[PDB]
């Protein structure tokens, strides 16, 4: 339990692509219509973890 | 030093304005570890190709 809890608590720090793991660093430095791209790509990957 | 992007768009009508990783509406409320500034002058068809 331990372990399968520090993993999935551990994987909210991975890029998945994009330019970086915190959405406040996104939503502070692009329009709305560029967010969309970056943010997808952080649902998808929390999604299947 | 304070930078202030608000002196840059007063001084003169630029025609092209392109910024690639941040938003230049947003660029007044933003912190950066170093800046770098290259100057340099070259005729207008050119200016597509930088």
């Amino acid at each position: 339990n331990a372990q399968a809890l520090n993993t999935l608590v551990k994987q909210l720090s991975s890029k998945f692509g994009a330019i970086s793991s915190v959405l406040n660093d996104i939503l502070s430095r692009l329009d709305p219509p560029e967010a969309e791209v970056q943010i997808d790509r952080l649902i998808t990957g929390r999604l299947q973890s | 030093c304070v930078a202030d992007y608000s002196v840059l768009y007063n001084f003169a009508p630029f025609f092209a304005f392109k910024c690639y990783g941040v938003s230049p509406t947003k660029l007044n409320d933003l912190c950066f570890t170093n800046v770098y500034a290259d100057s340099f002058v070259i005729k207008g068809n050119e200016v597509s190709q930088i």
